[PDB]
């Protein structure tokens, strides 16, 4: 989420470990 | 044993405001080549 509203997705998300994501692949339900 | 049989059958749904774009992909005019076709995802949308 963050300050005004939220974010979900349904993508590959490889790792952030920390633009939290870096892929992306079959990338459904913005 | 009586009733009264129903007067009329109403069938009620939510209002849909999914609004796919459909219009959207059948306006358009910089259509590319056949070899290199989109797949669109009409995820959360209404089949109108």
């Amino acid at each position: 989420n963050n300050a005004t509203n939220v974010f979900i997705k349904v993508c590959e998300f490889q790792f952030c470990n920390d633009g939290v994501y870096s892929s992306a692949n079959n990338c459904t339900f913005e | 044993n009586f009733r009264v049989q129903p007067t009329e059958s109403i069938v009620r749904f939510p209002n849909v405001t999914n609004l796919c774009p459909f219009h959207e992909v059948f306006n358009a005019t910089r259509f590319a080549s056949v070899y290199a076709w989109n797949r669109t995802r009409i995820s959360n949308c209404v089949a109108d």
